[PDB]
Order: C-alpha cells, then structure tokens, then sequence
RNA sequence: AUUAAAAAGGUAUUGUUGCCCACCAAUUUUUAUAAUAAAAAUAACGUGCAGUAAUUAAUAUAUUUAUAAAAAUAUAUUUUUUUUUUUU
RNA sequence: UAUACAAUUAUCAUAUUAAAUUGUUAAGUGCUGAUUUAACCAAUAAAAAUAUAAAUAAUUUUUAUUUGUUUUUAAACACCAUUAGGUA
C-alpha cells in the first residue's frame, strides 16, 4: 500500500478529481456508498445526473441543463451480448 | 423513630400504617420550628430593633 | 429487626460443656490468678 | 395486595414426598413391629426380606435435573 | 408465612435469594455477598433447575447416578482395548471449566437508560465474536499453532495413560478403583468394602502386577481377613 | 415488575459494584435538552455516574 | 470480608460443605486439603460415617465420597 | 523514549557471531530474527508499534518505518514504552515482573499518569479512588523493598529529590509504633545482613554479666554512635564543659561558691522530707500518692505526667 | 452505525429507504406451507382446520 | 399515641 | 489504519476544492503526519439537509475519505483545523479501526489492511471472494522473493 | 415546542409555523413512510395498511405515551418491563395451545388415515378432488383456473382500533374503555 | 338476528351508622427554675374528612404555604387492583 | 431484687478493588389566520442522537473521599393572585 507524498500531492488530487470527468469510454467505479453520483465536467460544474435522481435534480432547480448519463454497456465481456443489444435497437 | 419496624425478613422496607404515624411527628415537628423561626425572624421588625439601629449608628466625623 | 436472634435448634450440651475448657473457674483452678490481697479469713 | 386464591392451601413443594417415602413407612413399620405388640402387616412381612433400594433421592432433595435417580423410569 | 417465623433458614428480603449455598467455588459462603458472578433468574436455569445453583461446569457436588466433569484432551490411544468402543463419553476435546456464560444483569444492563429497546450498556468479552471479520483478519499463509508447535508444557500432567499415552487395563467408569484406602503399608493393597461386599484390589503397574514375598503375604493376609470377616 | 425483584437487584448490584460500591439503586442527574451545547466552559456537560458526581 | 463478620476455618468450611452435601444427596464432596481436614476425613472413614475419601496430590482440594443408609 | 545502549552492548557481549551477521547485515533485508535473544519479551520492544524490533524494518520502505515510529504511538502506547523502559532498568531479570523495585516503579508512573490525568479534568472520583489505591499500593511496595535492599532506594529516591516519600500516616499510630510494625507484619522484620553493614561483635550484650550493648562497645573499644544533629551536640560539649568549669570558677571566685553552697547548706535542712524515707523516695510522688492530690496537697494538677 | 450513518447524512433520522428492497433478506412466514415453530397459534389452527374440513 | 378499643377488650377485638 | 476521516463538503469548483484539500494535506503534514489514502466521490444527495452559505438546504454535497497515521497529539489539532474550515460542512471521525468489534488480540492484522476491507462497501459482492484467493495465492507466492531482492 | 407537543403547530393571529413546507421540506428527511401510490390501489388501503403496521408494532403507543404528556423514567420503566413480562407470560401461555392444537391436528391425521383404510387411497384422492374425470386438458383447466384465483392473497391488514379520549387523558394511549392502572 | 356468559378490595371485627387523623377544648404527670423547651396519659366537645382498593392513587427525601388533618411542586419508589406485536 | 443472644440467610443512614471522564450538532416564512384544555389561558415555535478492546485478586480502606438542593436559549415549573398570571 503506497501512501500519498508531500511532492506527488496535486497530482493525485488532480487524478481524484478527474475520476469523474462525465465522458469516458469505460465503465465508472462505484464509490464508498456502491451508487454513481453525478457526472461532472471540468471547473466543477454539474453535467450528467443519473436517471434515478434525474426527476428531482430538474424538480429542484429548472433551467439546469444536464444530460441524462447512461452507463457504458458492456460488449468486450460477451459479443454475443453486443450482437444482441444491436438486433434489438434495429428491431425497436 | 424506628420506621423500619417491619417483622424478620419482611419483603417491604416499612409499614404504610407505621409509617404515618412517624411522619406525622415529623410535620409537626417541621411545622412548629418553622413558625417559631419565622416569629423570631419577625421580631426583627419591631420599633425596638430600629431603636437599638440607631444606638448601634457610629458617628461619622469629617 | 428490634428483635434479638434466635437459635434455629439447640446448642449441642456436649459441645457447650467442651468449650468451656479455659473458663475462669478452670483458670482459678489451675492457679493461673496471682494472689495479691489476704482471701478468705 | 394481589394474593393467589389457593395459596393458603399451597402444598409444601419441598417436604410432600417425604410423608410418602417408603423408607420412613419401613422404618416405622419396624419399630411397631419390634416392640412387640403388633401384628406385622404382610407388606412389612414380604418388604422386610426384599428392603427397596438405597439410591433413589427424589429431585425435589436432589435439586439436579440431570439425575436418573429412578432405574425404571429411566 | 413461613418465613416471617423461621429466618435462620429463609431470607425473604429481596436481593439475598441467592442463598446460602456452600458448594460454589467461590471466595464466599454468601452467594447474595459474593461478587463474581451474578445470577440471571430470568434466563439460566435451562439444564441445572434452579437458577442460583452452580453451572453444571463449576459444580463440586456429584450425584450417584449422574457425569463427572469430562476430562479435556484437546480411538488413537484405546487400540488395545475393544476395537468397536467408540470415542469414551468421559472425553472431551472442548470443555472449559471456568467458562463465562452470558448474563443480562452483568453483561447486557439497562437500567441507568429508560429500558428501550435500543440501548444498553454492553460489553461484548463474554461471547466469542461470530463476526467473519474474524478469520479473515486472523488468515495466514503460514500454519496455526499446532503445525508451528510453540508449546513446550504439553499436557499439565507429565503422562495421562487416556490422552498422552496408550491405555491398558480395563476402564473403571465408577470411581471405585480411584476412591479406595490401601490395607497394605506398602500401598500396594488396596480396599474398598461396602456393607456386605469387600472388593480387594492389587495396585503393581511398575512391576506388571508381580507380587514380591512380602506383597504375597501381606495379599493372603488380606484375603483371609476380608474372607473371615463377619459382614463379608 | 415487583414480582421480579431479584433480576432488578442483581443489576442494582451490577452498578453499585461498577461505581466503586458506593451508590446503590441511584441515577445520574437529569440535563437539559441542550446541556452539552448551551453550558459555558467550566461546567460539566455530559452528566456523570451518581458517584462521580 | 469485615471484622465483624467471624475468621472463617478450612475445618469449619469443610465441615458445613460436608454437611451441605449429605443434606443435598450427594456422591462426592471436593473439600479444602489440609493435614487436619485429611485426618479428620480418615477418622471418620475408619469409624465409617464417610464411605470413602481420598487425597489426589492437589494442593487446594480432595475428595470424599459420601454414605446413605435407609434413604 | 529510547531503550538504554546496556542491552545492545550486552547482547553483543554475549553472542559475538549474532552480533558481527547484524552489523554486517545493516541495510539488507533478514529473513531469519537474529534478535530474538535481545527481545526476550513483547514489552521489551517499545521503541515501534506493536512491539516491532528496530532491525526487523530493515527491507520495507521509510513510509513504513515512519507509520511505525515513535511519533505514531498513542497515549496509551507512550505511557507503555515509558513505564517498559522503567522497569527494564530495575528489573533483576528479562521476565523480572513481580519483584518490589518492579512493582514500586510502575505504579509510580501511573500514579504519575493518574495525577495529570486528575489536574486536567478532576470530575472523576473514580480516578481519585484508584489513584488512592494504587499510592497505597505503591507504599506497601516501596516498604517491602526497604528491607530486601537499600541501595535501590538511594538509586531510586533521587528522582526529584524526593527523600520524604514514606511519611507516616499520623503521629496517634506512629507513637504506639505500628508504622514500623508493617515490616513485621510483611515478614521482613529481621532480615539486613548485620555483618556486612556493621561489625556484628559489639551491637549484642553479654548475658553473663548483664552489660549492655554500650558496654560491650566501650570494652571493645568500639563506637556505635548515630550520625548527630547540632543540638545533641551541643548539649553534649555544654555537658562537658561542666567540671573543668567548676575546677577553676571554685578556685578563681569562692565567693559566689561558697555563698551558693551555704543556701543550699541550708535550704537541706528548710524543706520537705529531709528524711529519705519510702514517701520522699517515691519517684513519682502524684502517680504514688493520689488519694491526697486534691484535698491534701496542691502543688500537682495531674496525677500523671510520663509514660508510666 | 446508524448514529454514524444519521450524522453524515447517509441515513434518513426516521424510516428506512431500503425497507422494500430488505423483504427478501427478511424471512417470510408462507400461510401454505406450515411451520412447527410458528409463535402465532392461529397459523397452527388454521392448518388444523384445513385438515377436519379435509 | 395508642390505639385503645373502650367498648370492647383489646384481646377479644384482636382474636378473630 | 490509525484514523479516517469522511469529510462532506460544498460542490464547489474544482479550483476551489483542489484548494481546500491543499489546506488539508499541509494541515496532516506540518505536524509530521503521513496520509495513508484520499479519495473523492461525486456529487452525492445526503438525505439530511445541509445549510449552505446563504442558510438555505442544499441537498447535494461531495464526500472525501482520508485515511492516515497520525499521533493523538496531532490528531486533536488536525482534527480541529478539519472541522473548523469552511469548505467542510461536516466531518465524522473512525477511531476504532485498530481494534474493530470483531476482534490473542494481534494488532497488525487490521493496522495494515486498509478501512475498506475492514468496512465492507454494499457493492461487494460474492466474487469479492475469488478476488481474494486470486490476491492471496500470488501473494503467498511472490512476497519472500520481491523480499529478499 | 416540539414538533409533537399538545400546542405545535398551533393555527393563531400571533403564531408562526416553523420551518420550510413543499418541495425540500422541514420533513424532508424525518419522514419514517413514503409509498408511491399507484392505480387499483387505494390510498385509503395504503393508509389503512400503514396504521395497522404502526399499531400491531406497538409504535403509536409508545408515540402518543411519550408525545402527549410527561411520564417520568421510573413510570417509563415500570409500564416497559410490565408489558414485557406479561408478553412473555403470554408466549409461555400460547405455546401450550399451540402445542394441544398439534395434537389435535394428529388426531386429525388419524382420522384422515382411518377414512384411507376404510375407503381406499384411489377413493380417498378422489374424494379430495384428484382429475380423475379429467378426459381433457380443459376439465384440468377449469380447477387450475380455480386455484389460481383462490391463491390470489389479498391484504390481510384490518381495520385498527380507535382512540379515545377520555377526560383529563389519565393514559393517552388508551385504545378500549377497560379502565387501566 | 346482535346477547346473558371476565378479572379486580378491609387499616374495618363495635366491621362504613366502622377504625383512625391533627387542631380546638379539659384534667394532669415527668425532665426542668431558666420570662425555658420537650414528651406522655385521657368515652362523649368544636372544626374538618387526611388515611383505611376510601372518590385527582399511595411511599421516601427536599422546598413551600397554614385554623387543622395536610396540600402543591422537584427528584426517587409501588405493602397501585392486571389485560396477548418473536424481521408486516 | 440475683439466676447462660447469635454465629446456615435479620430492609434506615458502617460506602471501602473500583474505569471512568471528555466529543459542536440540531432548529431559522409574513402575510387576512379560533391552537391547547373538563373549563380558563398570554404573543414567532422549531430543536441538541457516535460505541467497544484496555486499568491485576491479595497481605496498612485502617489513609485521601463519596451517595437525586449543583446557578444561562426553549419546553416543564411549587407559595400567590383570581377571570385567571407568576413560580426549580
Ligand atoms: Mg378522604
């Protein structure tokens, strides 16, 4: 286990505070709680709410926009999976 | 007194009956130095206490 | 409580006799008592 | 005060099995007998040859759940 | 009530129902007074009846037709003796004789709270924890303590014929054999006579039970006087 | 509850014995609502066993 | 415990657990292991009010199996 | 808190081959505890966590050695290694852990502990309570060590300069003495090596004669007197200045002298009981004669005034 | 942990948002299939009445 | 301060 | 783990709070302390309402888990300093890592291992379990020879 | 006041409700129950459904025992360690029914088996509704239909007992005109 | 076509038209000689109804009020007669 | 007038080996207004939630000392007033 030095300080913070950076092409971790807050981009600015706390986050305060995030799905684990995800989106 | 009168190995501390009897010594007793201490209390208030305030007054000399 | 204690049985008479082995009447008797005044005439 | 109904006629659940103990009917039954001026009953007659066993304390004495004091009803 | 006349051998005063028991192993006689362990009337009781008598691993009284207290070993040793006789009763691989059981009064108290059902004060030494963080935390690549082998003592005793060594003989469930008086004044005859019945034992292990001139003397003294003995 | 007088002796004892055997039967002292955050420095907040006091 | 309360004896402890004992029905008695308790213990063997006794080289305790005649 | 430098000069005394594979090993990681004869116990070991060895963080990285270093040791931890490095110093042997010098010496640093504990918050009687006990206990140690040795005490006392430690409860119990009754009563009553701190022959008396110890001394020409104060001292020369002052004041001025001794040639035959009869010879003339104290004679107020 | 919980803020200070999700963790005492040690004597007199109407 | 029947003996009021 | 701290603080911006945990890390580090971990979740909903600066509810709130090693000595200040800055708008203390409930008495087991495994997170799962064999079997295989370089 | 206090929420020219409604509310994280009312369930049921919860709990009770007046911790004690010593008396109680109410159901059994030996277990399945008249699937159909509606469990929740209020609210959790201690 | 069918008490024995409570009133005794204080005995009066499951329960300590029993509070108890929830 | 308690359990003041003490959170509209109570009622009314592992049983408690009056925001709240409020 490698504990955080006095030098290497902003860079791990930076690289905390990039874990969540509301564009990736790989799935997001989980946090302490198992739940996916929201998806923030750069300047701390609020930007992909999921859709469970979508309905509240518009209800809160309007006129903030912010997409709906959807979790990456998953096509490298089976590629059955993904052939049959395609099939359907083509067969609505 | 002996409140806890009660026979050998008697499950309640004292008796309800003997034990009115023991408090109602107490009040008496409580009620009756009460009086005689507000009386004596009192009696501070009579003109001779302020008579013996006015022989007690030193003299203030400038 | 105002009451003293009581025995639940008797003291056994032969225990109560053997315990008596150093009482002052047996002490007399053995002459343990200095004598110091003039007694009986 | 709250006091069962039957609780002056509550049976002395320490001392109602010695009344019935067939070692004191033994026991006594022999003293009357040896003073000489009893006609022995044929239960004392058969029992004296046959005296019942030593080792079966009742619980109530025995105060220990776990003890097989009676070999029948074991 | 009965305990309003005799009190010498009733206390009706609440907090003294312990008793007067004598056959604790605890520092008094005054079981109410002593303050090692405290009775839970609510709960105990479940295999030993009353709830201020001793637990059945702290008791010091035995009856005639009930257990001992097992010995702890912690068959291999009973080759010799029946080969079907299962594992012996009088063993145990997990007895504890000074061995804390749980009590609401001491371990589990309510009483300084209001008694909700969500508070109390609690410690929780009393019971092993059942809790998997356990073993996970106590997990080693290397092997426990039995494979390491850091006792040096062993067993308390130097040789146990039952546990450290092979048993021969013949087993003796009754303490018959163990609780006798030797007639012999080299202790190499032992007694032990009823009313009737007068059993005589010869006790030689060192010399597999060979009798010397004396020892034979003294056992054909013996045997012609428990023989001619009147009640014999 | 008074016919289970043992049980609520024998934690009466528990507690006396915990407080160096000298309050028997004896609860700390009641506070306020906001005891622990209203009292100035010097005072004692959290209320005490009846014996520490 | 307090001066008040009487200096307890292993003979006087040891007796009241016998007596406990027998008036309880018991088999074995674990008694204090003195050299008094011991030769009481033996006298009263001998005299045969004590079935049996015998002293395990224990330096606390031994034991003493009891008798019962006629319940 | 740093463990002395006796235990590593020892251990390298006593096991050369292991010592020499440390120093040459100094930096490179061990897989086998070279030190274990140097760490006999658990509590031995206070300078890092968990009683780590200093030379077991040998190959790990100095993060791992500053998590375990003294500054991440709790309060509790502290006053451990504090009270392990004490007692190390006074213990007879590695497992010493019942011995008087011991016990004295960890329950006066939790006394220590307790007191500044008390002076920070002082709402816990039962700390009060405990910290009686443990001084109680710790005077019973210390008085128990008295008699086994000495030496430890004027090693020991000179923290602080205490040299007052031990002070008799009260001066009811201390005059009837049962202060030193403890010593008795701890089985140590009589147990110093008499030889060895002083010559023996001339502290007994002879039973045949009757002399006392004194008297045996001056015979043997020896002296057992106690280290004095000033004012025996001067007591003792006031005392013996006497007769040489007489010798020349008689001869000088025997005017003064022989007017003295005619007053006194006089006040003899002017007094009370010039006969010396049973009643005049009666050193304690009130505690003899009380019955005639009040009404007969008033000159005493008490019918005793010693010890007897 | 719920004092932790409710001073954080992860645990609501009444109720439980997890009560629905929990039922299948928390047993379920079926009425069709019967068990010998139920604490309720009507779940027991109700089988025995299923069986004499049986 | 004692309870004293007038009418009746104290004894034969308590012998119920 | 000595001590964690979980910190809630405001979503502020993102200058704003790599600020904040600079405060923090030089606050842990002046009095020689070491910082076994950080890390940062998102913007979380607590179901408790937080005031914020204009003491109104602000229902949403960014989490901070810092796990380190420091004295108690420290540990008081550090743990003043935490509470009383801004940023923070509240901070819970774990103290009973060294000696969980769950635990004759070795202490190194939970000091090394981190809060995580001693606290399991709900997203664990069964696999967790094979995860675990897999870590442990390479462990025990290759920890004397990585040692002994 | 608190916010379960006789005089909170008080409806006057002078008072004030405390606290922030709608939305984001004073309640918004102390609300112990929320359900998302959906069609075909009443929200009369759901109501009616929460109370018996909340009564059969023992809950209320204690809510409305604690809220309305000032009851002291010994009084407090003594009403807790009562009501659990006479529920365990109770269970004592109880366990000796359920216990005769198994050997009845034995009894039963028996007889069941009796009414086997005497008829035939072909008979006595048949009796007990076996399809054996079932010539086609449909016949079979028409007893699954059967069954299939008469497991549908509708809530068993019923109807929760009302409160009174007696003069002077010597016990305000008091439920029933018994008189009370 | 909605109904009878539970528990639950004498301090009274002269037995509620009962015991009992202080005060009021009347005689008198003991300690005391100090303009003292305290305590005790007594079948009928006067004011009441305090206690006796006894008409807003009782007990203990502290405060307070006063024609009197007592009453109200603070805290701690029940010699207060009692009513069923083993993860909805 | 002299002439044999108990010691196996006794409810009013005889406490003496015991782990305590300390955590800084919660709650913040003014709007056309009948809340509480048997009844009267008074003036913003909502609120303060974190534990365990760890301290030897002893031979001088002869020894410190200690047992619900403990002083401020609200809610409770005893003398007194009577149209009805004060007061831990
Ligand atoms: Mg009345």
């Amino acid at each position: 286990i490698n504990y955080v030095p006095h030098a290497q300080l902003r860079e791990h913070i930076d690289k905390e505070l990039d874990k969540y950076v509301a564009g990736k092409n790989e799935p997001y971790p989980l946090n302490f709680v198992g739940q996916m807050p929201f998806l923030e981009d750069g300047d701390g600015n609020i930007v992909e709410v999921p859709e469970s706390l979508l309905s509240n986050h518009m209800a809160e305060h309007p006129d903030s926009t912010a997409k709906p995030h959807e979790p990456h799905t998953s096509s490298s684990i089976s590629e059955a999976a993904a052939f049959e995800e395609r099939m359907l989106r083509a067969m609505v | 007194g002996q409140v806890t009168f009660g026979p050998r190995n008697y499950p309640y501390p004292s008796s309800r009956w003997l034990a009115r009897r023991f408090q109602m010594k107490k009040h008496r007793i409580i009620k009756r130095f009460r009086f005689r201490r507000y009386k004596l209390a009192a009696v501070a208030n009579l003109p001779f206490a302020k008579m013996i305030r006015v022989g007690m007054l030193p003299e203030l000399k400038s | 409580r105002s009451g003293k204690a009581r025995a639940f049985v008797f003291r056994d008479p032969s225990l109560r006799m053997m315990r008596a082995g150093s009482g002052y009447q047996q002490l007399r008797r053995m002459g343990m008592p200095m004598q110091v005044g003039m007694g009986w005439r | 005060y709250k006091m069962p109904k039957n609780m002056g006629v509550a049976p002395r659940f320490d001392t109602w099995n010695e009344k019935y103990e067939p070692w004191e009917h033994m026991k006594r039954m022999g003293r009357l007998v040896g003073t000489g001026f009893y006609i022995p009953p044929e239960w004392y007659n058969h029992f004296r040859m046959f005296p019942p066993i030593n080792h079966n304390f009742q619980q109530e004495k025995t105060l220990n759940p776990h003890n097989a004091s009676e070999p029948t009803q074991d | 009530p009965i305990e309003f006349r005799f009190y010498q051998r009733y206390a009706n005063h609440p907090n003294r129902q312990s008793g007067i028991q004598f056959l604790t192993h605890y520092n008094t006689h005054q079981r109410f007074r002593v303050n090692k362990d405290y009775i839970d009337y609510m709960h105990w009781g479940k295999e030993q009846g009353q709830a201020r008598l001793p637990h059945r691993h702290q008791r010091v009284a035995f009856d005639f037709n009930d257990q001992l207290h097992p010995t702890r070993i912690g068959y291999a040793w009973f080759a010799s003796q029946d080969p079907t006789f299962g594992h012996h009763p009088d063993l145990s691989s997990s007895f504890d004789p000074n061995y804390r059981v749980f009590s609401h009064p001491e371990h589990w108290n309510k009483m300084f709270t209001k008694r909700r059902p969500g508070e109390g004060d609690i410690d929780l030494s009393v019971l092993p924890s059942r809790s998997l963080l356990g073993p996970l935390m106590a997990h080693s690549d290397t092997k426990g303590i039995p494979y390491f082998k850091v006792d040096n003592r062993g067993h308390s005793n130097g040789r146990v014929p039952g546990v450290n060594a092979p048993f021969f003989g013949e087993f003796d469930q009754k303490m018959m054999q163990a609780m006798s008086r030797p007639l012999n004044a080299n202790r190499t005859i032992t007694g032990n006579d009823g009313r009737f019945s007068k059993t005589i034992m010869i006790n030689e292990p060192q010399c597999n039970q060979a009798l010397s001139a004396k020892t034979a003397s003294e056992l054909s003294k013996e045997i012609d006087k428990a023989t001619n003995a009147v009640y014999s | 509850p008074h016919d289970w007088r043992h049980f609520y002796a024998q934690e009466k004892l528990v507690r006396e014995r915990q407080q160096n055997g000298h309050a028997y039967g004896r609860r700390p002292k009641q506070f306020s609502f906001g005891a622990r955050y209203v009292k100035t420095d010097g005072y004692g907040k959290r209320p005490r066993l009846p014996y520490n006091k | 415990r307090r001066r008040e309360e009487n200096l307890y004896t292993p003979i006087y402890d040891f007796c009241h657990r016998i007596r406990e004992a027998t008036e309880q029905r018991k088999r074995f008695v674990v008694v204090p292991s003195t050299i008094e308790t011991r030769g009481c213990a033996r006298v009263m063997h001998d005299h045969g009010l004590v079935a049996g006794f015998r002293d395990f080289h224990n330096d606390r305790a031994f034991a003493v199996e009891l008798k019962y005649f006629q319940g | 808190v740093n463990i002395p430098e006796t235990r590593q000069m020892k251990f390298e005394e006593q096991h050369p081959l292991l010592a020499g594979a440390l120093r040459k090993l100094e930096g490179q990681p061990k897989g086998f505890p070279f030190w274990y004869r140097k760490y006999p116990t658990r509590r031995h070991a206070y300078e890092y966590r968990f009683s780590i060895p200093v030379e077991m963080l040998d190959g790990y990285n100095d993060d791992v050695k500053k998590a375990l270093s003294k500054g991440m040791m709790s309060i509790q931890e502290k006053q451990f290694a504090q009270e392990a490095m004490y007692m190390e110093r006074y213990a007879e042997h590695d497992f010493d852990t019942t011995s008087p010098a011991v016990l004295a010496v960890k329950r006066a640093l939790k006394c220590r502990v307790l007191r500044n504990h008390l002076l920070t918050n002082p709402h816990n009687n039962i700390i009060k309570t405990v910290l009686a006990n443990t001084e109680r206990k710790l005077n019973h140690a210390l008085r128990r060590l008295r008699k086994v040795d000495f030496k430890k005490y004027w090693e020991i006392i000179r923290d602080h300069d205490v040299q007052d430690i031990l002070q008799p409860p009260n001066l009811v119990t201390y005059r009837q003495g049962s202060y030193w009754k403890y010593d008795w009563n701890a089985g140590l009553a009589i147990s110093t090596n008499l030889a060895d701190v002083m010559d023996p022959r001339g502290l007994n008396g002879c039973v045949e004669t009757g002399r006392s110890r004194s008297e045996v001394a001056r015979d043997l020409g020896l002296s057992y007197t106690r280290p004095l104060h000033e004012n025996e001292k001067k007591q003792l020369s006031h005392q013996a200045v006497y007769y040489e002052r007489l010798a020349k004041f008689k001869m000088e001025q025997p005017e003064a002298a022989r007017a003295m001794e005619r007053e006194r040639f006089v006040r003899k035959f002017s007094g009370m009981f010039v006969k010396m009869d049973i009643r005049s010879g009666a050193p304690d003339f009130p505690s003899t004669y009380r019955r005639l104290l009040g009404t007969k004679v008033v000159r005493w107020a008490s019918k005793r005034h010693g010890p007897n | 942990a719920k004092a932790q919980a409710i001073r954080i803020g992860l645990y609501p200070r009444f109720g439980n948002p997890f009560w629905f999700r929990s039922q299948k963790f928390r047993p379920k005492a079926y009425q069709e299939n019967y068990d010998p040690t139920t604490y309720s004597t009507k779940r027991t007199v109700e089988h025995f009445a299923y069986n004499w109407v049986q | 301060l004692h309870q004293y029947p007038t009418a009746r003996h104290k004894s034969l009021v308590k012998d119920r | 783990v000595f001590y964690s701290f979980v910190l809630v603080m405001k979503p502020r911006q993102r200058r704003f709070t790599s600020q904040a945990l600079r405060e923090i890390g030089v606050a842990v580090y002046s009095n020689g302390g070491l910082i076994r971990s950080i890390t940062n979740e998102g913007i979380m909903r607590p179901y408790s309402r937080f005031r914020d600066a204009d003491n109104t509810p602000l229902t949403y709130a960014r989490y901070i888990i810092l796990q380190l090693d420091m004295g108690e000595e420290e540990m008081g200040k550090v743990d003043k300093i935490i509470r009383e800055h801004q940023d923070v708008l509240m901070a819970l203390k774990l103290n009973n890592l060294e000696r969980p409930v769950g635990i004759a008495y070795f202490p190194l087991d939970t000091f090394t291992r981190l809060e995580e495994e001693i606290n399991w997170s709900p997203q664990t799962s069964a696999d967790i379990y094979t995860q675990l064999e897999m870590n442990w079997k390479e462990f025990s295989r290759t920890r004397w020879s990585s040692f002994l370089r | 006041y608190m916010m379960y206090h006789r005089k909170a929420m008080g409806t006057m020219k002078y008072s004030k409700w405390k606290g922030a409604h709608g939305g984001i509310s004073h309640f918004y994280g102390r609300t112990p129950m929320v359900e998302e009312v959906r069609p075909n369930e009443p929200i009369t049921l759901v109501d009616r459904r929460i109370m018996h919860y909340v009564h059969h709990s023992r809950l209320r009770h204690f809510q409305l025992f604690r809220s309305y007046q000032e009851k002291s911790n010994s009084t407090e004690c003594k009403l807790r360690e009562g009501e659990m010593l006479r529920r365990r008396w109770h269970r004592r109680l109880q366990k000796s029914f359920i216990a005769f109410m198994q050997f009845k159901t034995m009894k039963v059994l028996e007889d069941q088996a009796r009414l086997v030996n005497t008829y035939g277990q072909a008979a006595v399945n048949a009796a007990l509704g076996d399809p054996w008249n079932a010539t086609d699937n449909v016949a079979r159909e028409r007893k699954s239909a059967a069954v299939r509606r008469q497991v549908r469990a509708l809530p068993m929740v019923n109807v929760v007992p009302k409160h009174v209020a007696t003069m002077k609210q010597i016990h305000n959790d008091r439920f029933n005109y018994r008189w009370r201690v």
